[PDB]
């Protein structure tokens, strides 16, 4: 038991670590689309500057 | 004969009981299935996330 407890140490700081780092995944849905928001938008204008 | 008796007779009690502690053993094999179950059930809805 003391063996598994210790994978137990490594995988409950394992799924709690890669939640933790689900908030960076959220702050990617932030710029992944957000920066596509700034710049297909900006472009929809500069390539629109030719006219 | 004309005979009654009526007796009595004793025992030896069974081996493996050192110390009760040893059931303990069980509360050991209690924890192994405490502490199983959590990394399964984290595990496959970790890589749900």
């Amino acid at each position: 038991e003391n063996s598994i407890r210790e994978l137990h140490d490594m995988f409950m700081d394992m799924a709690m670590l890669v939640e933790s780092q689900g908030e960076m995944i959220d702050r990617i849905e932030y710029n992944v689309e957000h920066a596509v928001d700034y710049v297909e938008r900006a472009v929809s204008d500069t390539k629109k500057a030719v006219k | 004969m004309a005979e009654d008796a009526d007796m009595r007779n004793e025992l030896e009690e069974m081996q493996r009981r050192a110390d009760q502690l040893a059931d303990e053993s069980l509360e050991s094999t209690r924890r192994m299935l405490q502490l199983v179950e959590e990394s399964k059930d984290a595990g496959i809805r970790t890589l749900v996330m």
